[PDB]
């Protein structure tokens, strides 16, 4: 049950160095 | 014959031209006056926030106006401003109609997409920037925890009141505030799925408690939106398996 | 006290001519939204007379109120926490030692066998129902 929910929040960290890296694209564009 | 032109009555119609050009002006200084939420208590967030993109908008007119002197002639400065003469007779009649909120929230997202414009396209782009903060403060506190923020806005309320002795479906009446057109617009994804999806994420959220392009950035904001609901759609389904 | 020092730029460049009645109006113009909406704060704390956390209660609407123009929001959001500070001095002393000093009302308490209730709600923190029982 944990270890289901440890690749869930994994998964949402990539999301924010995801949205990290589209704020760095709009402030090169 | 009062001044009228040196050169012959010349002056007598192109400072009609610049004076009309200065008509635009105070009417956005006018509407940026009274739309603020201190000397008004009717108009939305959304509403509020187009403004606020537009006063950077006010400051940049100011910081270019105190530079003209020294002025030559009467040419050297409308022709300065000629690229500025084109943006001002744009950027006051779009919301001189009436729209509001949402609405005006969608006129500045058709207007933003209105390119073959390129001095025009950034500063809609900004507005659309702007305008959309507080749309989108609403978006992550609802998918979240499901906490309903606003006290006054565009966007329609719904108190979902359960009744305690039926457990239907932990609301037990929700309908919706966009009740059958549903035509939630113009923000990203377009909002004619995924606005459909963090409703019902934004359903069970509250369910675990108490047990180049403007339509590219849309769609690099998109996908996220399309990732964390299914990611909030991935919690729900072990919350059933739990329980 | 800041407002004050960039007056006393204004007439440290008043040490010769060079200014305007347009030049210094497009210096006052930072300034004129920040008077204005410590304007609105102070004329709404006037007129009822708000009491400590419903005051809290007040200021949080007018917080919601402003919600936009995100450089001064940041302004009046610390407004309210410097009016928050002594009202969470005194909470400390409430929710982790258990004996309160409230030197005029400044906290909700009630003076402490069957004794009483001891429930109070006469400030209202501005937060939902379920801190204030807790």
């Amino acid at each position: 049950a944990a270890a289901a929910a440890a690749a869930a929040a994994a998964a949402a960290a990539a999301a924010a160095a995801a949205a990290a890296a589209a704020a760095a694209a709009a402030a090169a564009a | 014959v009062y001044i009228s032109g040196t050169s012959p009555d010349n002056v007598s119609s192109l400072l009609t031209q610049v004076a009309e050009y200065g008509t635009y002006y105070t009417r956005l200084s006018h509407f940026s006056l009274l739309t603020v939420l201190d000397s008004s208590h009717s108009n939305g967030l959304v509403f509020q926030a187009f403004t606020s993109g537009l006063r950077k908008y006010l400051q940049y007119y100011r910081a270019c106006v105190l530079s003209t002197p020294a002025s030559l002639t009467l040419l050297t400065i409308s022709f300065l401003f000629r690229k500025l003469g084109r943006q001002l007779r744009y950027l006051a009649e779009l919301c001189c109609a009436f729209p509001t909120g949402v609405k005006l929230l969608s006129y500045l997202y058709k207007e933003a997409l209105e390119n073959s414009s390129n001095e025009n396209y950034p500063v809609l782009l900004s507005l659309l920037k702007t305008s959309c903060e507080p749309y989108t403060r609403f978006i992550y506190d609802w998918v979240y925890s499901g906490v309903f923020r606003d006290v006054c806005g565009e966007f329609m309320i719904q108190v979902n009141e359960d009744y305690l002795g039926f457990r239907d479906k932990r609301y037990w009446t929700h309908g919706y505030v966009l009740i059958s057109k549903e035509v939630e617009d113009c923000v990203p994804v377009f909002l004619k799925h995924v606005a459909n999806e963090i409703y019902i994420c934004g359903k069970t959220i509250n369910l675990l408690k108490l047990c180049s392009l403007p339509v590219l950035m849309k769609y690099s904001v998109t996908a996220p939106m399309v990732s964390h609901v299914y990611l909030v759609n991935k919690a729900i389904v072990d919350y059933y398996f739990v329980e | 006290k800041e407002y004050m020092i960039l007056i006393s730029q204004l007439e440290h460049l008043q040490r010769q001519g060079l200014l305007s009645l347009q030049k210094l109006w497009f210096y006052i113009q930072p300034t004129l939204r920040t008077m204005e909406v410590l304007a609105s704060i102070a004329t709404s704390l006037n007129k009822g007379e708000c009491f400590g956390g419903a005051t809290l209660s007040l200021l949080h609407d007018r917080t919601f109120g402003y919600t936009g123009d995100s450089q001064a929001q940041e302004l009046c959001l610390y407004l309210t926490k410097a009016a928050s500070a002594p009202y969470f001095d005194i909470l400390e002393r409430w929710i982790y030692r258990g004996i309160i000093n409230d030197p005029y009302s400044e906290f909700m308490v009630e003076e402490h066998w069957d004794q009483r209730y001891t429930i109070v709600q006469q400030q209202i923190p501005s937060f939902l129902q379920k801190v204030a029982d807790k």
